[PDB]
């Protein structure tokens, strides 16, 4: 994927998580968390349905044709008939599977974007409080309980409330 | 009161998971994908929302010209008209130059509405009948046809006409006789050289019959040949001949649709399916195909590939 | 003394906005877009750069064959033969069989030009006129047509010969005359029954007439059947009959060239469009048109769609 | 967008913004500014012109072709005539809907990829004299007048000038 | 003791360089690339892995038929049939109505097995010459035909039969004789108007001769028309004539096949190439081609570019 | 490139660059030095090997099809013989130019992605102990030889070894 997040930075899966597509997992002092956020998972979803819909959306539609099969041997209009039948399954049979080549690794890098996405914007919530590991996780150089960690996934962390005490944290020699 | 926190992100993998092709990989594996190929189907032909007419063990051509068996048929409409592999023929003996152009053209037609149109046949015998074209107990012949012989021993040059005074098409199918010996061509037609010519104001088309021996079609050598002229609104059909016409009794209407024809055998069902191929009705809920390129109705297109993945997740990284 | 500042980043947005497709939406809006189908017409055909030929009331065939109000015509050119449907025939009655191909193949041809080769008719008199194809004051004929009738009393068999000492095609456009009667028959070609082979080295065809009515046409019952036979440069051209030969003149010229012909009613203008469609010239600065599938010149494609508008600008996000 | 800039982090567009595609809106000491940057700007136009040419590029030229329309009733020849003109249409049609769902698709990770430039451009450009606010707004450290914002528009912010001042305005308890 | 460091990242570039079309870019230039359009050949035909049969200066009609100098091709079997330019007849002068098509189903069925069937000729004279078909020292005809004559001085009503009884499909070739003149026509065929019906159960087809000259094709203005009749298994062979008879010998057999016909001039070699193109065969290693669009094998898609550059690397950014 | 770091925040590329794709040219006490990065080039590398293959992948063989070259003029029946070639070879040599079209586009973004992978990894690597100059050239604040470059390149780089060093010499009056 182009954004090097899903078999990226981000090592492996989770095949825990089952309430969504994208989460955290944390450790902290009082214990340990683990919660998928919906904002991520939605996005990568409306976007997969929505191409879906669009692949999915209704093809034209033919009556009388030509004729497809023959019991007889006739020759040159016979060859014609044929050809034509060829060519044109060959043309779309080309687009089907060129088609599921493109759409899937385009599903593929949304995807690993909307990974990216959660990151960026968590990384950016944090501000100076704190770092990037490198595996996906932050060191968080605070005191920060359930409550505060909900805070975050819910989008409602105040980073200048901690800014003093992580900042302190973060330089101790 | 000193400690730090870890804050993890990821996603979600799964235990099964499913290889998909990309544009960089051949197989890679998907959380999840969906068949876009439409491979298989439920054997039979739904009822509806096309009108189908099963044409048990009669062809479409059979059915129009008036095989005894076929009377079933008269005035009979379809958006489908299904063939059957088990169709027979028991009148007299034919055959059709560009059999395949009236096959198709009566299919898109999508009826058998027959007008009978008075026309008058100065000085020569009507309504002949063979044995090889039984009905009920009696011998007969084609129903929209009409078997001229001679009167006495006069068989006069025909000379008819029936002008198209309506707003629409008029398709006339007309035959012209080919006896197995000069013995019978005179018995019937006097000349021992026959001749029929069909015209419109536009065109024309002249055939002289061929005496001899064809092989034994029902215990007959003898064969007819069958013709069609098709007749704009304000033209005129003109019938001429000394000699082994078989008349048409009239008209065939003709409509502009979206009906059509199918050989299949495959059994009739109470149920909707817009999409019809032979092998039965298939569902048109994916884009592509892969039952038969045969098809009818607002179907997926026809594909060679069997089966067709399209990623519905992310890549699926497990642990 | 001490304090901060901010810095923030963005884009534009507009009031307005243009709904698009995507791959994962149906429609979202954008910026900015352009239209790639091409939907309307001027209504008229541009003179310019295709040379245009209004055929006025004549067809691509009563030119060639020499309708005497087609006389204008005589060794005309065009890139794109233009049909109206106002178009009459005005001389003997006919029929071709095959009219399309001829149509077609004299339209690639993009030329009228007629050679008069000095052929000899022994024993037969030429120059057949009628009342059904009047030429100013008196009667006549097809122009680039030679009607056959017979000398005295006897229609000798004509056996003629015309090799194509030349480097390029020769095309023979003739015929064969059907009367309405035995007694017309005879009048004119002795021979109750007429007989006309054209051959070269490679291939031949021979036509048997056929006598009958056919419908009013010109106060006329009789027909005239049109054929064509082209000669390779080095082949040479047989002509027999023993009676209802309708002779040909000479030849036309062939170029193989990007001419062709269009039914069409849009008037002609002064101005300079490439692309050319029966409802007029259409540009062809899109990619797609929507306008007609018959089209000449350099077109874009013809598409289902009427509109297909292209993102030319980012997403628009408004305040 | 794959980038998750535009309709992103950027919560909305600029509808004022009439001189450029992408810019600067500021609040400082002395007043408050706006303008557009052209190098982004530039980029984004190019590349949409680059393939507006490609789209528009003359496609090919027929002369005589076969008839496609008939006034009379046929049959088998004129089924495959019209047969073969539809599967034409058909294919065509669908490249022309393809064609535009690619390069609109396109066009947006495009320009949100542009805007995403200018963004890591500036935040490399300020170094440690700023911070990533979220909604694609820095918080500038120190004393930045209008002519401290140009220098960094026009590509020539100092970072060392400032830094000491900055970065002591950034750790205060 | 103070003391930084400085890490740089970055990518390659090259000197030389290749230029790419992109999506947003007409030219724009890449580390490196590979052509995808195949636009050179060998000049030759590779003997393998198809089995190519070189015609030399023999046609596949004239190699059927059995002109005399191409005696070699009895029973042959080829992939593809190569038919070179330098070819002639050197048999009696004919003509093939729909030519193309027979070339046609013959080149498909990839086989010349001619079976001998025992037909019995009553009351004429069989195995009729010509000098314009010289079998080495004195005179002959076409090996695959049966040139029938008349008994003494008469010709009888010809009434044959041939049913199928096997359970492949037979393929009949047989004729119909044109003489120049009705001298000729009587001192062969005694009757002067001969006819030629032959006919399964299914259809038929009359020939009627057509006296006359044609051109001087070695030393003649008389012709052989020929014609073809497929018969399935159960189905019966009628053959009737009362004169103008070109008798069959038997019949050919049939396959589906994966074979085929070419025009080329190319010389033939000891290679292994899969795709032939008429300039000669042509590696596939591509998916697409410039060559030919006549090709045969596992080939590339023809396609109107020469080049088509794949980039195979990254932008190219130099110093 | 949609990642800005090829043609973007890297404004030239390394023709002395033999060994790989990407790589290091550093500059420290001890020296010079000058590296390729394989796990980078070889992701590159397979990719577009992959890509080659599903282009070059076997497309299909017909066998005997239509006459396509004719010397006698016949009309109705050869004009739908070559309208049917002419049209399919359209088709075809569309798909050929929108192919390359595409996959080149790409083919260069996943390069230019590539390339941010690298740096990003790296970014995250040193922590705390270096700074982006913005021409994709870290500041290690720290001592750092060919043997602590080195470390760096293979992964396995120790920030906390050199965060007391470099942090306190990051942030010196
Ligand atoms: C299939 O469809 C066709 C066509 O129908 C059309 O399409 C369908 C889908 C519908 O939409 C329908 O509405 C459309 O019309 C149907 O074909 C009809 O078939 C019936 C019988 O099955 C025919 O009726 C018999 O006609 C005999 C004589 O026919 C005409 O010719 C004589 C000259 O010989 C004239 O003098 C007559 O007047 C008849 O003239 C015809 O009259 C029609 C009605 O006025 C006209 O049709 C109408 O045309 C207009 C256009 O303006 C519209 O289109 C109308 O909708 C359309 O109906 C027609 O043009 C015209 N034709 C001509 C050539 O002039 C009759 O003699 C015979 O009567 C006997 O039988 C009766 C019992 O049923 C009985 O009541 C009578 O007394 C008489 O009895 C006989 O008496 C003698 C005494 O000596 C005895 O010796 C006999 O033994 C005895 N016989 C019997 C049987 O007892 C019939 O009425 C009808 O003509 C025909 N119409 C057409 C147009 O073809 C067909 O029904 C459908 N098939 C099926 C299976 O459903
Ligand atoms: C359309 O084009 C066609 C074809 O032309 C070609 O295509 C065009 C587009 C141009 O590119 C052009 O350059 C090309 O050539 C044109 O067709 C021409 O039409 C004119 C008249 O319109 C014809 O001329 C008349 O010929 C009569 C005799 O016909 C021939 O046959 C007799 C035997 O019966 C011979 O004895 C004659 O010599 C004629 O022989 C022909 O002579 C041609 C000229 O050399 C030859 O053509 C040339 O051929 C070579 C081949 O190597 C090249 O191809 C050249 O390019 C080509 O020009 C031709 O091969 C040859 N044919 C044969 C079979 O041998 C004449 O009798 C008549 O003359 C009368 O009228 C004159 C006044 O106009 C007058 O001056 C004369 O004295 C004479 O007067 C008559 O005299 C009698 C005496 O008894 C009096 O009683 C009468 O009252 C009196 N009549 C009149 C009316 O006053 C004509 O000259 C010409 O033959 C014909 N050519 C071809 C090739 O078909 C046509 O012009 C174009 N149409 C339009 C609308 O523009
Ligand atoms: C091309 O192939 C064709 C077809 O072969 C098939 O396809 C190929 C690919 C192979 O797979 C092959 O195996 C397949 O069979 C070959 O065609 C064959 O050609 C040979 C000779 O080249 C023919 O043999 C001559 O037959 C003469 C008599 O003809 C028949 O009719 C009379 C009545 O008029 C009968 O009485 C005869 O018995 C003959 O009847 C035929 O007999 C065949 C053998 O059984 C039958 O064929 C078989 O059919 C079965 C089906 O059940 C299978 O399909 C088999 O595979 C198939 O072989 C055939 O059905 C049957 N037909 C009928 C109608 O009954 C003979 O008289 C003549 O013999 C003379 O020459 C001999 C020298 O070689 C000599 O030994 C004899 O004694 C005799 O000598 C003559 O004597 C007189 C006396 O007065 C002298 O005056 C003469 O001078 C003297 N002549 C000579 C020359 O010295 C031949 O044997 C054969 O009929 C024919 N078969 C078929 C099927 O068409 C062909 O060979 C291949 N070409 C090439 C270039 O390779
Ligand atoms: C829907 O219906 C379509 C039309 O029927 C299906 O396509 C058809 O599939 C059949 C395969 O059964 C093809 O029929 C032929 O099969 C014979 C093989 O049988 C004989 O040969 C073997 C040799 O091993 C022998 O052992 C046996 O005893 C048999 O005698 C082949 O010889 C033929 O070449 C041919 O393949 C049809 O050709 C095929 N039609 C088409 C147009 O492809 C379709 O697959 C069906 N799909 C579904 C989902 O139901
Ligand atoms: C450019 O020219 C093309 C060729 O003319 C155009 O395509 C054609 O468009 C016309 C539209 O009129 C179609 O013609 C027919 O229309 C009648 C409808 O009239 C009747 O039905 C109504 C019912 O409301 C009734 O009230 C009236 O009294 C009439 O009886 C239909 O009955 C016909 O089925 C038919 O559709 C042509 O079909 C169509 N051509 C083709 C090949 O489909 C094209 O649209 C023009 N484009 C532009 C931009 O000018
Ligand atoms: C011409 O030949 C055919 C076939 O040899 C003869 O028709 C056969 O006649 C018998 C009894 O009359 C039937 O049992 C056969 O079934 C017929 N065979 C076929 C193929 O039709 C016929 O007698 C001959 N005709 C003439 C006019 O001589
Ligand atoms: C054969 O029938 C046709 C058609 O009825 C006759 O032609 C008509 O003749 C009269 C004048 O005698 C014209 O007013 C009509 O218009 C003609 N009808 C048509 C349809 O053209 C013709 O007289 C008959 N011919 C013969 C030889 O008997
Ligand atoms: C009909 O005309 C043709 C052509 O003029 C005559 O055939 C020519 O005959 C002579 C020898 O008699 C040959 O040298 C020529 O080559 C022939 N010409 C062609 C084109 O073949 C033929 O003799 C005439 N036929 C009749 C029955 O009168
Ligand atoms: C977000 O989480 C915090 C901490 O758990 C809590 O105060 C609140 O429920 C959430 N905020 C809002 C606005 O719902
Ligand atoms: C950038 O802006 C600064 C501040 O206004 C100014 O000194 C200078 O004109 C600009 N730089 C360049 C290189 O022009
Ligand atoms: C192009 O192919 C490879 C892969 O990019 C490259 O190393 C080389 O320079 C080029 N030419 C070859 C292998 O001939
Ligand atoms: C990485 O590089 C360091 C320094 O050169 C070296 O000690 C070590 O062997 C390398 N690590 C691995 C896992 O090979």
């Amino acid at each position: 994927g182009l954004f090097g997040a899903i078999a990226g930075f981000i090592e492996n899966g989770w095949e825990g998580m089952i309430d969504g597509w994208y989460g955290f997992r944390h450790q902290n002092s009082e214990g340990t968390g683990q919660a998928a956020d919906l904002k991520s998972t939605q996005a990568a979803i409306d976007q997969i349905n929505g191409k879906l819909n669009r692949v999915i959306e209704k093809t034209n539609e033919k009556f009388h044709q030509i004729e497809k099969e023959f019991s007889e041997v006739e020759g040159r209009i016979q060859d014609l008939e044929k050809y034509v039948e060829d060519t044109k399954i060959d043309l779309w049979s080309y687009n089907a599977e060129l088609l599921v080549a493109l759409e899937n690794q385009h599903t593929i890098d949304l995807t690993d974007s909307e990974m990216n996405k959660l990151f960026e914007k968590t990384r950016r919530q944090l501000r100076e409080n704190a770092e990037d590991m490198g595996n996906g996780c932050f060191k968080i150089y605070h005191k920060c309980d359930n409550a505060c960690i909900e805070s975050i996934r819910n989008g409602t962390y105040d980073h200048d409330v901690y800014r003093d005490e992580a900042l302190n944290n973060r330089f101790q020699i | 009161d000193n400690s730090t926190a870890t804050l993890c992100l990821g996603h979600h993998a799964v235990p099964n998971g499913t290889l998909v092709k990309t544009i960089t990989d051949d197989q890679i594996e998907v959380t999840n994908a969906t068949e876009l190929v439409q491979s298989s189907s439920t054997g039979k032909i739904c009822n509806n929302p096309h009108r189908i007419l099963d044409g048990i063990d009669c062809t479409l051509i059979d059915a129009l010209l008036g095989d005894p068996h076929c009377d079933v048929f008269q005035n009979e409409t379809w958006d489908l008209f299904v063939e059957r592999s088990k169709a027979f023929s028991n009148c007299y003996p034919y055959d059709v130059p560009d059999y395949a152009s009236l096959r198709s053209l009566v299919a898109s037609s999508g009826t058998l509405e027959f007008i009978t149109e008075g026309f008058t046949w100065t000085g020569v015998t009507q309504n002949g009948g063979s044995n090889a074209c039984k009905r009920g107990p009696s011998s007969g012949f084609f129903s929209r046809l009409n078997w001229l012989t001679k009167s006495g021993s006069t068989y006069p040059v025909l000379n008819v006409t029936m002008p198209n005074n309506d707003n629409f098409d008029k398709l006339y199918i007309w035959g012209v006789h080919h006896p197995s010996t000069n013995q019978e061509q005179t018995s019937l037609y006097v000349q021992a050289s026959g001749r029929v010519t069909v015209s419109t104001r536009r065109s024309q088309q002249t055939i002289i019959p061929n005496i001899g021996s064809r092989p034994w079609v029902r215990g007959l050598s003898s064969r007819i040949s069958i013709y069609w002229t098709i007749v704009k609104p304000g033209d005129v059909l003109v019938i001429n001949s000394n000699g082994n016409l078989i008349a048409p009794r009239g008209y065939f209407k003709m409509r502009t649709g979206k009906s059509s024809i199918m050989r299949s055998d495959a059994p009739i069902d109470t149920c909707i399916s817009e999409c019809i191929t032979p092998n039965g009705s298939i569902p048109n809920d994916k884009p592509f195909q892969n039952v038969n390129k045969i098809t009818y109705g607002a179907c997926p297109k026809y594909v060679k590939q069997n089966t067709l993945k399209l990623a519905t997740g992310m890549r699926n990284v497990p642990e």
